């Protein structure tokens, strides 16, 4: 018996499993409201980190 | 001159073998970096000797 070289299994696929979505955006909620202001008094809402 | 004997049994422990270790330098050196093997093969037969 004479050792010649080494072997290693080559990876075929790839798993990019990521954690499920975090801070959801209030976009779903801004389109579902019972009251809305006029045209000249439009509200400016700040949305960040979503 | 002794008049009576005393049969005794002693013990003696001597190692004759050790742990047959085998370290693969393909995983020890350049664990998972694929670019590491390009520089590892530059040295030579350090993984063979």
């Amino acid at each position: 018996i004479y050792q010649t070289s080494n072997f290693r299994v080559v990876p075929s696929g790839d798993v990019v499993r990521f954690p499920n979505i975090t801070n959801l955006c209030p976009f779903g909620e801004v389109f579902n409201a019972t009251k809305f202001p006029s045209v000249y008094a439009w509200e400016r809402k700040k949305i960040s980190n979503c | 001159i002794p008049t009576n004997f005393s049969i005794s049994i002693t013990t003696e422990v001597m190692p004759v073998s050790m742990a047959k270790t085998s370290v693969d330098c393909n995983m020890y050196i350049c664990g998972d970096s694929t670019e590491c093997a390009n520089l590892l093969l530059q040295y030579g037969s350090f993984c063979t000797q």
